[PDB]
């Protein structure tokens, strides 16, 4: 049917007039389709035939990939009207639905051609059947035509307004409007959720909305945008990892993405080693080799997406909880559930967000994501359970120079647990042999020598080959830690590599750094002091001299 | 009861900006806030041909739930034209107290001009997008648009050209939402002079619900250690310090200081500081109270704003607009109170600095926070109080400005 709704105003964008792309010829079967249905759509009212002075025109065409459908080509029409309030994009997330005892799923069918399209805006709809000779016949859109730019808003908002007297009749039952269908649930005696079923039924009748005849019809468990919804649990659509010999870009892109989806509800997935291969990509034709850790990954994951899981649904009156787990090379996983084995959801978090960084750093930004990830998803922020003790975070969080928000969370202790594996010295060591480090290279030949001079008068010079003045200025400071005793105190004049060292990291991109690591860690004392360079200071002149110069 | 014609400025479209997700709660306050506003008319819902949104936010300002609008976004493509559509005066700095007064519930009096209201248009999202937000648009005049206290400039000169009159020595600056009221006298006879003030608002229909002293502001000096025993890294971080510190201040000497560290030594030494080391350390603290040379305000030029996490609850603060060229320096302290937090103290922060460069230059500056994004858009509704928002950005602090600006 059509609607007695109010029609929503329509405007071309400033300046633009209506589309006149002409019609492609038509084979003769295909201009048979067309005349029927339109006949039968002008019949209907949702379409009418129109004089000649209607200067617009918009192709159109038939087929029935192996009934007849018409298609409609409005890319210039959409180009020329202007824009709307962007549709829903985002999805309802299958662990923020409130469980109840029965769910109903009705299809609006035909929706848009169910409602009025504006009418000062009709003329810009005109399309034109071919002839067999050139004389055409016209015809123009009075509903939502199917493919327009405002389609999917302006039905959106009909079914907003036609719904508002019966929701406003039915505080008892909650309906979910998702593109053109609804979805109905409510606590009540199955034999009355069908009445009020019924009841729906009729009033988008009487506005002209058909729905589902045979019972209400689709059945679970419920094949919902890559999900399957159950009565009592949800889960995704089981994925399929490709197995290949090579890998293009495009197949490394369809396989985290695959593998994104799965780490909402397997715990375990992960995805950085094999991300790393895009981080060039170029082109999704360009072969990229894996790598014997993302091979690891990839053999990690398939092990994990053989067992199935699923998810449970929201409870309000339930507390909110979150875990994070720690995963190995900066991966973290994490679960939130209100019972302690019935998961609403699990997710990951893996990412650097720079070339070093250190695992208290990173725990707090898996409970931001997760934070952010709650509000939008039951609007609320969960309580956390973490593997972490308050000495530990007290201690990171308040040397560190950025400010942060740290939940209330309580100690799980489930190794392994987060710590700082180092601390640097506040003060200098006394009786530790001071050593004053430098580094040079040249910035054509890209050769370089790092080097120290110590107080009990010892100096060394290392060469290096193919490095930078910030590469050398840390090989620098690699070299005083490997020669000196358990306490050291190190002066360098790089503002560079201090602000590598003093940010204490414990995981890194390059080597080196994971090298230094290394030994800060074995050490017992370390203090680490600056200078400014160049300015003849004791110590840092001699080391200038003896490396900087050569 | 006549509106004003607004443009955008030409060939300018309206805002686009996302809402961001809200909690539960704050969703529910602004639903009720917005039925409210619905049925006194200040606010209209609007259809699917409106493409425009601007952010909306649930703050507390009180126990009851305010709303809070971003029209950061619609202030940049308008109120430039506000800007120029049709003034800032330089002795409110120099008032002994000044007291600030929220006048913005006069705006909701004067109609929109119908053909730009919808460009106010704003949501209310759902959760979990169950919904589509609730959309409305603004009739009246609405809060935080630049052009409010624009339009209604001519009657709040008006309402106030009797008060000016009277205390002819009085300051009043208006900035957005509030008034400045800057006066010499007494504290005591400064408060009753506001309420005499405020009065006369309620008086002729303009509900009002801070006092400062810029007197005291100034552009903080830099101070070196003074120590007993000095040791050879107390000497390297005062010769690092001070040589920081002759990017800006020129005279500054570290010859003598230097020469004590000659040759390769320990860090722990102790090294007594000789007679001329002495004195070109005092000499340079000397040099360290005059202030800087050729550090002017430029009116066209962005303020920028840098802020320094420095323990314990201090934090540093810089306003330049060219590096190096500090137009003001200072410290900021939270009693802390076992209540406190990072989040609560950066946000005091940045609404102190906003206030002290609002009466000083009467615009807001673009702040360099030292925190990460995701954890601000979180958290900062939870202490902003302030009606106005700055431009802000995030950054990682380095690693010596922390102790240099100590
Ligand atoms: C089976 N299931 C989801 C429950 O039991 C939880 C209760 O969720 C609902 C509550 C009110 C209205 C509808 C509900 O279902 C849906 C909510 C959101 C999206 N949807 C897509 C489909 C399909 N196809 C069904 C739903
Ligand atoms: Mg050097």
């Amino acid at each position: 049917p059509i609607s007695p709704i109010e029609t929503v105003p329509v405007k071309l964008k400033p300046g633009m007039d209506g589309p006149k792309v002409k019609q492609w010829p038509l084979t003769e079967e295909k201009i048979k389709a067309l005349v029927e249905i339109c006949t039968e759509m002008e019949k209907e009212g949702k379409i009418s035939k129109i004089g000649p002075e209607n200067p617009y025109n918009t192709p159109v065409f038939a087929i029935k990939k192996k009934k007849w459908r018409k298609l409609v080509d409005f890319r210039e029409l959409n180009k020329r009207t202007q824009d709307f309030w962007e549709v829903q994009l985002g999805i309802p997330h299958p662990a923020g639905l409130k469980k109840k005892k029965s769910v109903t799923v009705l299809d609006v069918g035909d929706a848009y051609f169910s409602v009025p399209l504006d009418e000062d805006f009709r003329k810009y709809t005109a399309f034109t059947i071919p002839s067999i000779n050139n004389p055409g016949i016209r015809y123009q859109y009075n509903v939502l035509p199917q493919g327009w730019k405002g389609s999917p808003a302006i039905f959106q908002s009909s079914m907003t307004k036609i719904l508002e007297p019966f929701a406003a009749q039915n505080p008892d039952i909650v309906i979910y409007q998702y593109m053109d269908d609804l979805y109905v649930g409510s606590d009540l005696e199955i034999g009355q959720h069908r009445t009020k079923i019924e009841e729906l039924r009729q009033h988008l009748l009487r506005w002209g909305l058909t729905t589902p005849d045979k019972k209400h019809q689709k059945e679970p468990p419920f094949l919902w945008m890559g999900y399957e919804l159950h009565p009592d649990k949800w889960t995704v659509q089981p994925i399929v990892l490709p197995e290949k010999d090579s890998w293009t870009v495009n197949d490394i892109q369809k396989l985290v993405g695959k593998l994104n989806w799965a780490s909402q509800i397997y715990p375990g997935i992960k995805v950085r080693q094999l991300s790393k291969l895009l981080r060039g990509t170029k082109a999704l034709t360009e072969v990229i080799p894996l790598t014997e850790e993302a091979e690891l990954e990839l053999a990690e994951n398939r092990e994990i997406l053989k067992e199935p899981v699923h998810g449970v649904y929201y409870d309000p009156s339930k507390d909110l909880i979150a875990e994070i787990q720690k995963q190995g090379q900066g991966q973290w996983t994490y679960q939130i559930y209100q019972e302690p084995f019935k998961n609403l959801k699990t997710g990951k978090y893996a990412r650097m967000r720079g070339a070093h960084t250190n695992d208290v750093k990173q725990l707090t930004e898996a409970v931001q994501k997760i934070t952010t990830e709650s509000i939008v998803i039951w609007g609320k922020t969960p309580k956390f359970k973490l593997p972490i003790q308050k000495e530990t975070w007290e201690t990171w969080w308040t040397e560190y120079w950025q400010a942060t928000w740290i939940p209330e969370w309580e100690f799980v202790n489930t190794p392994p647990l987060v710590k700082l594996w180092y601390q640097l010295e506040k003060e200098p060591i006394v009786g530790a042999e001071t050593f004053y480090v430098d580094g040079a290279a040249n910035r054509e030949t890209k050769l370089g020598k790092a080097g120290y001079v110590t107080n009990k008068g010892r100096q060394k010079v290392v060469p290096l080959t193919n490095t930078t003045n910030q590469k050398t200025e840390l090989q620098a400071i690699y070299l005083a830690l490997q020669d000196s005793g358990l306490e050291v105190n190190i002066v360098t004049d790089s503002q560079y590599a201090l602000g590598i060292i003093q940010a204490q990291p414990d995981k890194s991109e390059s080597e080196l750094v994971n090298q230094i690591i290394e030994q800060l860690i074995k050490k017992e004392k370390v203090y680490l002091a600056w200078v400014p360079a160049h300015k003849g200071i004791g110590g840092n002149e001699q080391v200038d001299k003896l490396v900087s110069a050569g | 009861i006549e509106t004003v014609p607004v443009k955008l400025k030409p060939g300018m479209d309206g805002p686009k900006v996302k809402q961001w997700p809200l909690t539960e709660e704050k969703i529910k306050a602004l639903v009720e806030i917005c039925t409210e506003m619905e049925k006194e008319g200040k606010i209209s819902k609007i259809g699917p041909e409106n493409p425009y949104n601007t952010p909306v936010f649930a703050i507390k300002k009180s126990t009851k739930w305010r709303k809070l609008v971003d029209f950061r976004e619609l202030n940049k493509r308008t109120q430039d034209f506000w800007e120029v559509q049709l003034p800032h005066p330089a002795g409110l700095k120099k008032k002994k107290s000044v007291t600030v007064l929220d006048v913005g519930d006069a705006y909701f009096s004067v109609p929109l001009d119908e053909d730009f209201r919808k460009y106010t248009a704003f949501t209310i999202p759902s959760i979990n997008n169950e919904t589509p937000g609730i959309r409305y648009q603004y009739n009246v005049l609405p809060q935080g648009w630049k052009g409010s206290p624009a339009i209604f400039q001519s009657s709040m000169t008006k309402i106030l050209e009797p008060f000016k009159k009277q205390n002819p020595d009085i300051v009043i600056y208006q900035y957005m939402d509030d008034l400045y009221v800057g006066s010499d006298l007494e504290i005591g006879q400064h408060r009753t002079k506001i309420e005499e003030l405020r009065q006369h608002l309620l008086r002729w229909g303009l509900t009002t619900p801070y006092e400062l002293h810029p007197d005291k502001w100034t552009v903080q000096p830099i101070v070196l250690p003074e120590k007993d025993s000095w040791t050879v890294n107390d000497i390297q971080k005062l010769v690092g310090k001070l040589n920081w510190a002759s990017q800006i201040y020129p005279g500054i000497k570290v010859r003598q200081l230097s020469k004590l560290l000659r040759g390769t030594k320990a860090l722990t030494e102790v090294i007594p500081l000789t007679e001329e080391a002495e004195l070109e350390l005092a000499e340079n603290r000397e040099i360290l109270k005059e202030p800087v040379h050729g550090v002017y305000y430029d009116p066209s030029k962005d303020l920028i704003a840098e802020i320094q996490k420095q323990g314990q609850g201090q934090w540093t603060y810089q306003i330049y607009q060219e590096p190096f060229k500090n137009l003001k320096t200072g410290k900021y302290a939270r009693m802390r109170g076992a209540h406190t937090n990072d989040v609560k103290q950066l946000t005091e922060a940045v609404q102190k600095i906003t206030t002290e460069s609002i009466v000083i230059w009467g615009k807001t500056p673009k702040f360099k926070l030292p925190i990460q994004k995701e954890t601000w858009e979180t958290w900062w509704t939870e202490y902003w109080q302030a009606t106005w928002i700055p431009e802000w950005e995030f950054v990682n602090t380095p690693p010596l400005v922390k102790l240099w600006y100590q």
